[PDB]
DNA sequence: ATCAATATCCACCTGCAGATTCTACCAAAAGTGTATTTGGAAACTGCTCCATCAAAAGGCATGTTCAGCGGAATTCCGCTGAACATGCCTTTTGATGGAGCAGTTTCCAAATACACTTTTGGTAGAATCTGCAGGTGGATATTGAT
DNA sequence: ATCAATATCCACCTGCAGATTCTACCAAAAGTGTATTTGGAAACTGCTCCATCAAAAGGCATGTTCAGCGGAATTCCGCTGAACATGCCTTTTGATGGAGCAGTTTCCAAATACACTTTTGGTAGAATCTGCAGGTGGATATTGAT
């Protein structure tokens, strides 16, 4: 029936228009706030969270892996691909000092 | 009474900054006179910097209330608070920019 | 309830003289809050730093200068140190 | 379904885009997901480090705050 | 006055004891002294913060304790917070 | 009369390290009896680590002297004395290395 | 009494030391390029950190910046030395 | 020939040679007067009539040649990175980028 | 170049979350007046080490020549991600006991402070000791022509 | 694969610079001993807000399909490494005057320690106010097929 189709990268670049123009948290909170509760388990058990307290890591880490993706895409670019792959990440962590 | 604040000419809480220093201080330590008169004038000159440069960026887009979005924009887009400032504003985002060879179709 | 200093009321009134018909959301104002307590400490920092350094005992304007000059790119320290010098004066000549 | 899968390939390529990310490859999420996990382990630790020591059982925004700041990362906006 | 307090003959005393064979040349003991300095005014930091977020005023074994899992690496940690808590209760056993 | 150290067993220096607590303290600030003895551990435990490592770097290289090279092989050799200590090394070059694309 | 006049000595960093310190990090060939790259590269790091040395000199109303004066400089900067200071 | 082809190393293999004899040594690599001059070049051109203890020069020189040293293996990881064996202005100004300086 | 499918844009609109103007209470600030205290500037000056000039010689920079092979341009094909639309399961939202986080008050173990006596790390200096830098030489790689 | 040409590795060897081993001294450090002070652990508790649970919302997992990206292959120009000749400037060794740093001592402008009074910023509960997020509609741009 009704055939249309945009073009791989077409769509891509709209969402990082949209992304960009934006500012809300882009990762769902529950499984985040899980996560967290998850990791901190290990480190000492019974614990509880103030709500400002799980917001606030949600808020450093996104800021975080954003800041990750375009360090990322450089590396891509300098090797001429359009594409981020895990040894640009790699590439990109080796540098920034993080290693892993 | 007049108000150490109000003598300097400033809005910063000169008694407040002096009380403070008194506590970042090394053991038996003093404050200058005109230390926490100098401070205070320091921060009033930023506060200020800031809140004009995200004061113009809100009134660009119409809006009354500066937000961290506007406080983000003003700052990445200023390059010396960009250098001072390498904090995370929380709910402030990014800079838009595509980079010029993911833009294209090319031809 | 105990309670919390905040730089909010002086944060607004700088606004107030810059944009007069201006306004701060309070996720806005929670924002400067943290920086203006961060450059406080920044600069009380480096200046008892430089105390210590100096074999000295008392944090002068001259120290919370030097720390400017220090943390402070260019432009911002030309004129902040201007605005200090400016509030030391008006204050030293007053009754 | 594990917790760290619960960040989805839609959000990592939500966050991707706000990084003006164009073309991701499909071993990409498993990478984020590995990156985050160390992120938050260097930083839940030392939050819950100061909680420890204040003696509370609450995790706090401000236990979290200068946790980041320890770290390089300042954060802005909840306390601190 | 003139006298300037270093770390070198304590440097020498541990040397002895893990290579009793073992010499330092004056520019190895200068790096020594340097790393000796920074770690603990470091960890002295670390306490003073700890104990400001606690509204506490003084620094106790407790702090630097805490101050120590914040700055030492996983496996550095445990070693030398054993070696702290060792060394805190037989000094409190004689008083 | 024993010394501080010499109660808590320690070659650090208690009384000193006690000393420089009380002037870095902060106004008001008091130093707890224990604090420096619990420091005093500490610093003398991480200097152990160093000199341990350093130590066997020297050995292996025919050698009676640490220097600032063999402080240098031990610290980036331990992935956590690596870790905590950042600072440059004077006159500790690099540990070798070649990228495997380069032979 | 006298004098000389400091200028362009950014050329006294030599393509060979260039090449020296490159082998070190581990560097197989090198474009024509990467010498006037290093050297300015190497002009903005001197002038951050003699900027803030000289400042710390100068506080302490002193004609003369002490090896101390670097070390702290160094250390403002994230770049701790060991072995004249720290 | 006659004497025959004099013999000559095969491009990269001396090069290799350096690495190896660098990676294991420590010296400073620049030479000590220039770089003297170019530390009171800039000093002056900050604030005349300066002096300085041979010390400071000598701090300033390894922590310059700590610098460079570390920016090159970063340096190199982006010219592997992409492929190439040769490092290019281009990798120096990602390490830099992607390290948060600039110039 | 001509449709057709959609995204984007802007003028306008309204409801309620977030902001604000209002009143009042009070622990804590913040300012004034008066008395004691002390850091550090000013001055004299001992004493280190910085700029400098001198000379001699070889380590090392510079400039050239030549050709190996790396970088970059092009071509091309298989496959991997982007787009999409079907299909329901997980997140989000708004309502409710009770856990801890805070505020309050008690009171002693602990930490300050000062006076006496004793032990020690820093340092100045003539001095006899020793590890190793760096040169030498030959045994084992490593390299590159063929 | 042999083979000629270099590079490198390694252990022995030796003049001296950097080190380890006394001698005498001294301010400051560091510990013993009372006296005075108080920070904050410890117990009790009121009420914020964190965990949890039900229902209403909406984003994600899925499988197909093929456009276009990444990388393998191939070619080749020109730039960078290796080698060499030539000689300069850095390094090394020494002495020299004296700039300026740093120690010691005197004395006051500046800073602290109370006591006393007065204003203020923070907090609580409330009343009325409003900027703008989010939704509409219709005009126009954009994108992709033909
Ligand atoms: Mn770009
Ligand atoms: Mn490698
Ligand atoms: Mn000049
Ligand atoms: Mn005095
Ligand atoms: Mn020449
Ligand atoms: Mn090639
Ligand atoms: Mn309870
Ligand atoms: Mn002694
Ligand atoms: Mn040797
Ligand atoms: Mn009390
Ligand atoms: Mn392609
Ligand atoms: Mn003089
Ligand atoms: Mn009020
Ligand atoms: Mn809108
Ligand atoms: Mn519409």
């Amino acid at each position: 029936k009704k055939p249309h189709r945009y073009r791989p990268g077409t769509v891509a670049l709209r969402e990082i228009r949209r992304y960009q123009k934006s500012t809300e948290l882009l990762i769902r909170k529950l499984p985040f706030q899980r996560l967290v509760r998850e990791i901190a388990q290990d480190f000492k058990t019974d614990l509880r969270f103030q709500s400002s307290a799980v917001m606030a890591l949600q808020e450093a880490s996104e800021a975080y892996l954003v800041a990750l993706f375009e360090d990322t895409n450089l590396c891509a670019i300098h090797a001429k691909r359009v594409t981020i792959m895990p040894k640009d990440i790699q590439l990109a962590r080796r540098i920034r000092g993080e290693r892993a | 009474a007049v108000s150490r604040s109000q003598r300097a000419g400033l809005q910063f809480p000169v008694g407040r900054i002096h009380r403070h220093l008194k506590s970042r201080t090394t053991s038996h330590g003093r404050v200058g006179a005109t230390a926490a008169v100098y401070s205070a004038a320091i921060l009033e000159y930023l506060t200020a910097e800031v809140l004009e440069l995200a004061g113009n960026a809100s009134k660009d887009l119409k809006v009354k209330r500066i937000t961290p979005r506007h406080l983000q924009l003003a700052i990445r887009g200023d390059e010396e608070l960009d250098s001072l400032i390498k904090a995370t504003i929380a709910g402030g985002g990014v800079i838009p920019h595509i980079h010029k060879s993911l833009i294209g179709k090319k031809g | 309830k105990t309670r919390k200093e905040s730089y909010a009321i002086y944060v607004y009134k700088v606004l107030k003289q810059v944009h007069p018909d201006t306004g701060i959301s309070s996720k806005a104002m929670s924002i400067m809050n943290s920086f203006v307590n961060d450059v406080f400490e920044r600069i009380a920092g480096e200046a008892s730093r430089l105390a210590h350094y100096n074999k000295r005992s008392t944090i002068t304007s001259r120290e919370i200068q030097t720390a400017v000059r220090l943390l402070l790119p260019g432009e911002l320290a030309k004129h902040a140190v201007s605005e200090g010098t400016k509030a030391v004066t008006k204050y030293t000549s007053a009754k | 379904r594990d917790n760290i899968q619960g960040i989805t390939k839609p959000a990592i390529r939500r966050l991707a885009r706000r990084g003006g990310v164009k073309r991701i490859s499909g071993l990409i999420y498993e990478e984020t997901r590995g990156v985050l996990k160390v992120f938050l382990e260097n930083v839940i630790r030392d939050a819950v480090t100061y909680t420890e020591h204040a003696k509370r059982k609450t995790v706090t925004a401000m236990d979290v705050v200068y946790a980041l700041k320890r770290q390089g990362r300042t954060l802005y906006g909840f306390g601190g």
